[PDB]
């Protein structure tokens, strides 16, 4: 269905911001899409009722305090979609504020 | 025991028909992340909110998360109440509870 | 945030209470008697700090400058006049009771500065 093609469209969007996938040199529609499987072939409801994860990943890469984690994407997707805090303890400031 | 209170920084009740262009500024940024692909329809969204914001301390001394308190509030009143909330990554804590219509 | 308060009709000076325009989308005042209305300036309803963040400096007043009952010190200059006598105490809030947070007076007339630090 069009929820996914919406969704990691999205997700591609995010990845491209601040042009650090220029700097860095990386296709980043490719890894939209493989993001948004690697959240569905865990979160494996057809409408993605836990979509709170594809909507974090999309603002997180967004986030312009951890752009590191931006640049990143070298931990691969796989791991990205699943990541506790929603990926943000690569913050490091805001990680250590929690602490 | 630990109640939306002793995690609540402040409560306020607006007028907000509008999320897309929010009354209020500190969250029409992350407000835009929810609006530019509403998991909603705008129709059920009522204009009148509640906004809570929640202490970092209070949420992060006991682990507390965005998910699971608007996961809570959905379950306490219902299909009647539309709950949306902040990134638990982003700097301010804050939800915004809105009536469903 | 901000702080909403009482608007009294001018009609009758009765309490205005905030009414959406459920065509417009817009928020509106009016008054509960009379249809006297008039369109809301806050966009905000209500609000309730829990915290209780509070500007002491609203409920604090110069007239307590002079009190004799109060302790005063020569040791800070008042931050506007510069007079040395500067009366101290704390800030009688339950939240600001509970920080005991001090407050500083000028003990100089028609000066009355009062800071904390
Ligand atoms: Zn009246
Ligand atoms: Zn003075």
């Amino acid at each position: 269905d069009s929820v996914r093609l919406k969704c990691r469209e999205m997700l591609a969007a995010a990845l491209r911001t601040g042009d650090d996938y220029i700097a860095i040199g990386a296709d980043e529609e490719e890894l939209g899409s493989q993001i948004e499987e690697a959240i569905y072939q865990e979160i494996r409801n057809t409408d993605m009722k836990y979509k709170n994860r594809v909507r974090s990943r999309i603002s997180n890469l967004k986030d312009a305090k951890n752009p590191n984690l931006r640049k990143n994407v070298n931990i691969p997707p796989d791991l990205f979609a699943r990541m506790t805090a929603e990926e943000m303890a690569s913050d490091e400031l805001k990680e250590m504020r929690k602490n | 025991h630990t109640t939306l209170r002793k995690v609540t920084a402040n409560t306020a009740i607006y007028y907000d028909p509008n999320p897309q262009s929010t009354v209020v500024a500190e969250d029409q940024e992350w407000v835009n992340v929810y609006y530019e692909m509403p998991d909603f329809d705008v129709a059920r969204i009522s204009p009148w909110l509640l906004r809570v914001e929640l202490d970092r301390k209070h949420m992060t001394d006991r682990k507390l998360t965005m998910e699971q308190i608007a996961e809570k509030i959905n379950a306490g009143f219902g299909d009647d109440l539309n709950c949306i909330f902040n990134d638990d990554n982003a700097e301010k804590l804050v939800l915004r509870i809105r009536i469903m219509n | 945030p901000g702080f909403v308060g009482i608007r009294f009709c001018q009609e009758c000076n009765n309490m205005l209470y905030p009414k959406e325009d459920k065509e417009n989308r817009i928020l509106l005042y009016a008054c509960r008697n009379c249809d006297y209305q008039q369109e809301a300036d806050n966009s905000c309803i209500y609000v309730n700090k829990i915290t209780h963040e509070v500007d002491e400096l609203t409920q604090i007043i110069a007239d307590v400058s002079q009190d004799p009952t109060l302790p005063r010190t020569e040791d800070h200059p008042c931050q506007k006049c510069g007079h040395k006598e500067a009366v101290f105490f704390q800030s009688h809030s339950a939240r600001a009771e509970d920080a005991m947070r001090l407050y500083y007076v000028c003990t100089a007339p028609h000066c009355g500065h009062r800071w904390t630090e």
